[PDB]
């Protein structure tokens, strides 16, 4: 029956129905937070934490939204293509910042042309990225490197730390922690996988294949 | 001295950016719904306009069509269906700027002083690079750097909307024309051969700056 689309697109309400409360809250969250530390108020504290508690709310939400966006076979999928540079360049802006050194990347040809939905494809830079971040231990090394094998965009998000238990490596897309699995989830939606590997040299590394139909030049000029 | 028209019609939104404006230098009107959106844009004639494309009076997106017949005042946008094709509708027929529907009191406060500087009244130069459209001749570290005829339009356009958005549609037709709706892939290439040139790390640009799903952003 049609009863699970009638189920998925409420889903998809309730989700979207969740971003004008967390606009509201975090509003009232952040003039809290200012006015009372503006004045000598004690409780300035306690409005900053429940700011940073709105965060983390609209954060789990705005992977809810995308997951339910993806969830009617994802031909909510608007793909462009891409210089393979901006795609890493808009992830790294978006937590390099707040980062003790930066990625270490590795674009051969940056000028790649690849056919991504732009946003959602960031999202699984960001997701692969903060894994990395949250399990690698301080100090460590993350790095993007982005070859092409067939006509197939070779990305590979990789650490040095702990990495994987070896037995298997393919089980980690299994929720400790989402993100990996809303990785997989996004890109299997694009047409690719995402496989886990101990480096040799030490460490986790995540790769994610993409078909690539074309590699448009189309006009020479 | 300034005066910003809330065009919001959930009451709590709107008292929360009301606060917030209010908090500077600055006073705001309202209107419930897109038909006394319209009007307070003529019995007040604000500053700057802010209106979500929530109002369910019918798409918000005429609502600045219509407006911008007459007004040229900057109209920031909000989007609740942060799904781009509502934002990207939004800037093509007029607006300025916009914010995803969870912002923050500081995106505010910036994206309505740039587009308050950006409506207010020559050849200018961002922290390495000396760009001078005058004779067409642009230096990075006291040296020339040769640019395709093409190259330099698309980056004097962009260095004339300094820090607006702008989606791949306005930069085709400012770039080529009307021709290429489709063969878009090129506007994002030469911005690749823009940044590849004037930016002291190409994949992390401090000027050249990408917006997903959007555009691009010339910026400082």
């Amino acid at each position: 029956s049609h009863m699970e689309q009638i189920r998925n697109a409420l889903l998809a309400a309730l989700s979207h129905d969740l971003r004008t409360p967390l606009t509201v809250l975090f509003g009232q969250a952040e003039i809290l937070t200012l006015d009372l530390a503006s004045e000598g108020s004690p409780h300035a504290r306690q409005a900053s934490e429940i700011r940073q508690h709105v965060l983390n709310t609209t954060r789990l939400v705005n992977n809810l939204l995308d997951m339910a966006r993806i969830q009617s076979g994802g031909f909510n999928l608007k793909k462009e293509w891409l210089t393979l540079e901006e795609v890493v360049g808009s992830a790294l802006q978006m937590l390099e910042p707040g980062l003790s050194s930066p990625i270490n990347l590795s674009l051969p040809e940056p000028l790649t042309l690849i056919h991504v939905d732009g946003p959602l494809f960031e999202r699984v830079l960001i997701n692969l990225l903060e894994n990395a971040v949250k399990y690698a231990g301080a100090q460590a090394e993350i790095g993007i490197d982005a070859h092409v094998e067939g006509e197939n965009l070779q990305l590979d998000v990789w650490d040095n730390g702990p990495g994987l238990p070896p037995g298997q490596e393919q089980t980690i897309f299994d929720k400790v922690g989402l993100g990996l699995a809303i990785c997989r989830a996004i890109v299997d939606v694009h047409g690719g996988t995402i496989t886990a590997f101990n480096r040799p040299e030490g460490g986790a590394c995540f790769r994610v294949t993409l078909p690539q139909q074309t590699a448009p030049e189309l006009e020479e000029f | 001295m300034t005066n910003v028209l809330i065009v919001e019609d959930e009451q709590a939104i709107r008292r929360f950016l009301r606060t917030a404006l209010e908090g500077d230098g600055m006073r705001v009107f309202e209107a419930e719904t897109l038909q006394r959106g319209l009007l307070e844009a003529a019995t007040r004639k604000p500053d700057l306009i802010i209106l979500d494309l929530g109002l369910p009076d019918g798409d918000g997106i005429e609502f600045i069509r219509d407006l911008r017949q007459w007004s040229a005042v900057p109209v920031i946008v909000l989007s609740a269906r942060s799904e781009e094709s509502d934002k990207i509708a939004a800037l093509d027929a007029g607006a300025d700027d916009y914010l995803s529907k969870p912002f923050g009191i500081g995106e505010l406060q910036a994206r309505l002083r740039v587009a308050l500087r950006r409506h207010s009244a020559p050849l200018v130069k961002f922290s390495d690079v000396t760009v001078d459209l005058a004779a067409r001749v642009i230096h990075r570290g006291e040296e020339e750097v040769h640019l395709t005829p093409i190259e330099f339009r698309l980056l004097a356009v962009l260095l004339n909307n300094a820090g607006k958005v702008l989606t791949q549609r306005q930069l085709l037709n400012q770039v080529w024309g009307p021709n290429a709706v489709e063969h878009s892939h090129y506007l994002r290439i030469y911005m690749g051969h823009l940044r590849q040139k004037l930016e002291q790390d190409p994949a992390r640009p401090r000027h050249f700056i990408t917006e997903t799903g959007i555009g691009y952003r010339f910026m400082l």
